[PDB]
RNA sequence: UCUUAAGGUAGCCAAAUGCCUCGUCAUCUAAUUAGUGACGCGCAUGAAUGAAUUAACGAGAUUCCCACUGUCCCUGUCUA
RNA sequence: GCUCUGAGGACUGACAGUCGACUCAGAACUGGUACGGACAAGGGGAAUCCGACUGUUUAAUUAAAACAAAGCAUUGCGAUGGUCCUCGCGGAUGCUGACGCAAU
RNA sequence: AGAAGUCCAUUGAACCUUAUCAUUUAGAGGAAGCAGAAGUCGUAACAAGGUUUCCGUAGGUGAACCUGCGGAAGGAUCAUUG
RNA sequence: UAGGAUAGGGGCCUACCAUGGUGGUGACGGGUGACGGAGAAUUAGGGUUCGAUUCCGGAGAGGGAGCCUGAGAAACGGCUACCACAUCCAAGGAAGGCAGCAGGCGCGCAAAUUACCCAAUCCUGACACGGGGAGGUAGUGACAAUAAAUAACAAUACCGGGCGCAUUAGUGUCUGGUAAUUGGAAUGAGUACAAUCUAAAUCCCUUAACGAGGAUCCAUUGGAGGGCAAGUCUGGUGCCAGCAGCCGCGGUAAUUCCAGCUCCAAUAGCGUAUAUUUAAGUUGUUGCAGUUAAAAAGCUCGUAGUUGGACCUUGGGCCGGCCGGCAUCGCGCUCCUAGCCCGGCAUCGUUACUUUGAAGAAAUUAGAGUGCUCAAAGCAAGCCAUCGCUCUGGAUACAUUAGCAUGGGAUAACAUCAUAGGAUUCCGGUCCUAUUGUGUUGGCCUUCGGGAUCGGAGUAAUGAUUAAUAGGGACAGUCGGGGGCAUUCGUAUUUCAUAGUCAGAGGUGAAAUUCUUGGAUUUAUGAAAGACGAACAACUGCGAAAGCAUUUGCCAAGGAUGUUUUCAUUAAUCAAGAACGAAAGUUGGGGGCUCGAAGACGAUCAGAUACCGUCCUAGUCUCAACCAUAAACGAUGCCGACCAGGGAUCGGCGGAUGUUGCUUAUAGGACUCCGCCGGCACCUUAUGAGAAAUCAAAGUCUUUGGGUUCCGGGGGGAGUAUGGUCGCAAGGCUGAAACUUAAAGGAAUUGA
């Protein structure tokens, strides 16, 4: 179940079972990864790049294609995001959460949900830190924390 | 949360209680095959697919109604050769039948068989 | 349920430890006020009879149950204690010495004597049931 | 049962408020009309006439203990 | 008391040279166990009553438990008004206006 | 060589004062619980217990208890398409 | 760090310096009626409780402290001093230490001789000779333990059941017994010549003579309602005496008391008391329970702790009758183990688990042998012609945990190849030590051997498991009375105003208090105030729970759904800690309609401090700040899996043709049908579960083990006292004992 509600939510993504490439799928691994980086420079997150081959360049699965994950290209190619994907959005959805309640103080709601919302990021970089894709010092500081996002 | 050979085992023993003919199992297990290996050599069950298509897995046994209970002892216990003697009485129904299920360094193997190569290990589970 | 990973060694034993205290009879032996009973963890006890009392006996019975007041030489408890036989009471008499033991039910009051512990089983020196019986006279 | 507009509520007390009074009991002392703590049918206690407490503070009033001492036993002497 | 030891700095060319008024600790010895040696300079504690505290007061017999105090409450008043002075004209609050003035 | 004595250290009993810990024990008065009996005042609860019961909180009353606000059914309703 | 001291390491101590050491894995502190262990009792297994004590270790000799001698002592059957105690004194002085043996006092429920002996076992000395209250022997010894007497056998008898016929008898077989009936046999308890035993006696073992008539050579303990075995015996007592562990008996016919007979259970033993084990699956790891019987925290976050998805070759073979060795698509070994070019060789990730081995003190226990007569025991003893000696034994096991060592790598944790600073035979550059060409010692040197460093070429499949019906994150169209800020509306209630009308109105079952010809109630219009948001509104939604229903806007957040997006185990539950938490309540502003604790009235009633009716303060509402509890409920913790059926319904999505008072036509919106997920629930049935009520999750439970937190151990006393802590206070959290009690309680049945 979500870790934090009591939903029980199976909705998602369930993977084709032949790895290898379809057919049609014709374009070059080269110019797969020459497209991965032209939108991580132009600033994507590895979520809308692969998002945005599957939708207008017809690429079912960067890993099928290429044999790589969208993640490793750019690790490949230096263009990875400094903080992950997922560290940085619930960075961002904090600062948004923090700033809303910062004017309204008898939000207890967003309170709670700001408790959660921090609990999790502090999880997740417990994770990154332990697999050294965090610096060993990072630190999650509420104050200055809106200066890395956003 | 999962442990499964737990998962697999009372899915079995549920299937086999209602009478159905074949009970399928969600994860699978090198660990969860070579039990029903000694399953199906000490002829409790008959054969069974292992669907390994690309994931965890997916098994299908066939049940024969010939297995009457079957059980995982997770929090899976140290056991000496010389002391089984007391987890064949303890769980077993009878000194004839019924077999306890141990993983030795020479792989999952039930406790008769463990008597005559010497080796002891950890209690995987159990059927009788 | 139960807790049974096989590393809460700690958790099980503390807990058997913290629960075992809800037991009475555990608590009762361990807590250390069976020394502050008037025995103090002994079984019997030489006393000196105060005076024959007799008192009441519980509602759906009716009668005077014939217990004294003694003094405990050992620590100077004043108690009540019974008299166990028919007009046995007569060979008690005011300041006697008396062997003072439990009178059943483990230090708890015992049939319709109303809150009585003790029953005498000598006096002066001589078994009482002796004296019962005209074994020997005191 | 008579009667009131209402019948002294929460509290509190021989209190700086109690005549009887040196109230009764306990404590303090060898001995206490004093002190404290309780008891209250309280001559004549009592609620912003403020009631009950209240740490700190007091050239405020009262009682006791330790140190100290010519205040005293009991006076003596010295100096201006 | 005396004889020492240690630590704490400045200026000049992890060192060298020059200078430095003080403070703080420690030790050995010494004396008719005397040493804040004169001067200066809290007696302490257990409680009760009263007033919260600080403050003010009967100059020349009463310095307090009295007065004041903040805190609390109440009352009048929206300017053609409230409280008040004035013999009269006029005036104080008011260079103000209810988070204010006025009377308790 | 060598004793009494003596000096300075060191170990240090033992006593003394305060502090404090722990175990028992006294206490006028206040106020709990229990047991007893052949008591007084009620009628609170169990039926719709005659005001449905009860939970939390607040105030009151000789006593059970009463009422106010919110909750529950362990309700006296598993029910409005009649 | 340096030293001092010790026999010696060492903060053991000194001088200087540093600021460290232990702790939720429980330090420090407190209790212990606590010496530790070998072990004892009980035990199906697991356990529970105990262990002062004869074996080992430690500590003390009244309490502390300090030393001589000596190899060895902080000795106490050695000394010095103090403190407590006490002895002799001729009054100055002096001697002390039984927790050694024995013995005396006291304390107590509680524990024996002021004996003998060196003979054994050993110790000790200058020592074959001495000494030994160590130690042995003897007296008291129902501590505990063992064997084990109190009669046996015969015919007679009133008799008593078949069996020889079994009728119709009659007597018949083991003898069953009331038979002090009759009778001769057997013996040890006891007495005792003697011998033996003994260091000397004593006991035991032998045995001259003595030693049984059933009253004695006498067996008791407790019980006779239930449990629980054995009186619906007799007399006495009369809710008394008394019994009774509990239930209960006794109130003039007592199966229950006091007595006699009879009987019963055990039997030289049994009852009683306390403590403890079992019972007790009433401490539950094996192995309990939490909807209603005691027990899920109000709810969520949360660190430690506990628990953690799947994936990695021994895949197929030979070979000889459980395994050796083999080969296949086995990173190398120079050296010891190293073949008649060759098996089976070093160093270059940890643990757990598991197998085997070693060492493991005996006594205890298990257990082998053994005829102390058996037995508890003991470790002896047995057979020669039982004639100058043979054969001897005096086993073996267990010994959890910690440590050492060997084989395995299934299972489980830790650490970690993606920056390649990777692996790789080599080639020489930096610099080095030296052996055999230094026969003597040798010391720097050219190819050499080797660390270290070191650049470039080289090869290889050159190196990164999948992407969970685990999770996080992204994205799309949504949905929701989820939350906050502001904002529009609605009638109603009250008040007030303007107008009209006239005797009543309000309230109740009925009244009265109350308002009213100073015009109440009623009607219309309108304004102010504050509250509330009808109907729609539901076995419906959202929310972590509390809770959230008028409108629009804004602000952040959210579950589900969809997904051929991403991260790749990041997770589950969680002591400490933290956020929210109805109503009441508290501090202080604003507001003050309605309603309304307290309070005041009118009724009722015996009372009425209540229900009923009028007025009403705080309060109800809002703000800022507290509080932390509710029958905070599903009396049901959280995550996970399996199992049974259906129709509803909520949201999302997918697929159907078939009509819309829509749509420039279609799509789309509403609606009909079918299917997926995720919700809130419901209806039927046990094949299940349960004490049942009941429950499709309270099932998959004695065929008991997915993980985890909290929590109960009969009813009271009691969520009380005391201590702590938080709070302005109310109070909250944490939280006993004494004593008392035999039932309290849950579900269902019948009756009333
Ligand atoms: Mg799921
Ligand atoms: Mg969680
Ligand atoms: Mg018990
Ligand atoms: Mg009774
Ligand atoms: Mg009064
Ligand atoms: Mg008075
Ligand atoms: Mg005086
Ligand atoms: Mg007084
Ligand atoms: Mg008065
Ligand atoms: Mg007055
Ligand atoms: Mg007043
Ligand atoms: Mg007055
Ligand atoms: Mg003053
Ligand atoms: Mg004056
Ligand atoms: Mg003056
Ligand atoms: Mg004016
Ligand atoms: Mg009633
Ligand atoms: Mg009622
Ligand atoms: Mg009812
Ligand atoms: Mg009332
Ligand atoms: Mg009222
Ligand atoms: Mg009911
Ligand atoms: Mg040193
Ligand atoms: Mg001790
Ligand atoms: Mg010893
Ligand atoms: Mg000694
Ligand atoms: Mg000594
Ligand atoms: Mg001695
Ligand atoms: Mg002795
Ligand atoms: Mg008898
Ligand atoms: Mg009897
Ligand atoms: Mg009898
Ligand atoms: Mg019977
Ligand atoms: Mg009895
Ligand atoms: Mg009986
Ligand atoms: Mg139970
Ligand atoms: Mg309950
Ligand atoms: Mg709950
Ligand atoms: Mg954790
Ligand atoms: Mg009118
Ligand atoms: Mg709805
Ligand atoms: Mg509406
Ligand atoms: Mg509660
Ligand atoms: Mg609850
Ligand atoms: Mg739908
Ligand atoms: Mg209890
Ligand atoms: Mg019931």
């Amino acid at each position: 179940g979500r870790m934090h509600s009591r939903g029980k939510g199976i909705s998602s993504s369930a993977l084709p079972y032949k790895r290898t490439p379809p057919s049609w799928v014709k374009t070059a691994v080269a110019d797969v990864d020459e497209l991965i980086t032209k939108a991580a420079k132009k600033g994507q997150m590895p979520s809308q790049i692969g998002v945005l081959l599957r939708d207008q360049h017809g690429i079912p699965l960067v890993k099928s294609v290429t044999g790589s994950k969208i993640l490793r290209i750019l690790k490949a190619h230096g263009l990875a995001p400094e903080i992950p994907e997922d560290l940085y959005f619930l960075i961002k959805k904090a600062v948004a959460i923090r700033k809303h309640l910062e004017r309204n103080r008898k939000d207890k709601d967003s309170k709670f949900r700001l408790i959660l919302v921090e609990s999790r990021i502090h999880r997740l970089a417990r994770y990154y830190k332990r697999t050294k894709k965090l610096p060993p010092t990072w630190k999650y500081e509420s104050a200055t924390a809106s200066t890395l996002v956003a | 949360g999962r442990r499964i050979l737990n998962d697999a085992l009372r899915t079995m023993v549920n299937a086999e209680r209602r009478g159905k003919a074949t009970a399928q199992l969600q994860p699978i297990s090198g660990v969860m095959i070579s039990f029903l290996n000694i399953m199906k050599h000490r002829g409790y069950i008959k054969n069974f697919e292992v669907f390994d298509p690309h994931r965890v897995g997916k098994i299908t046994v066939e049940l024969q109604g010939r297995i009457k209970d079957c059980k995982a002892l997770t929090y899976r216990q140290d056991l000496r050769a010389t002391e089984i003697e007391k987890y064949r009485t303890r769980m077993l129904p009878t000194r004839q039948w019924g077999y306890v299920v141990v993983t030795t360094p020479n792989g999952v193997l039930d406790h008769e068989e463990a008597i005559r190569q010497n080796v002891g290990g950890q209690v995987l589970g159990y059927f009788h | 349920g139960k807790t049974r990973g096989m590393g809460a060694g700690r958790k099980l034993k503390t807990h058997r430890r913290n629960q075992r205290w809800a037991d009475k009879a555990y608590k009762k032996s361990h807590l250390g006020n069976e020394w502050k009973k008037p025995f103090a963890g002994s079984s019997h006890a030489k006393g000196i009879v105060l005076e024959k009392i007799g008192i009441e006996a519980k509602q759906p019975n009716s009668a005077i149950r014939k217990c004294a007041r003694v003094q405990l030489v050992k620590n100077g408890k004043k108690i009540a204690a019974f008299v166990p036989n028919d007009g046995c009471l007569n060979f008690i008499e005011e300041n006697d010495e008396v062997l003072i033991a439990g009178f059943g039910r483990k230090g708890h009051a015992v049939g319709d004597i109303p809150g009585v512990r003790f029953k005498v089983v000598k006096v002066s020196g001589v078994s009482l049931l002796a004296l019962f019986k005209e074994k020997k006279e005191k």
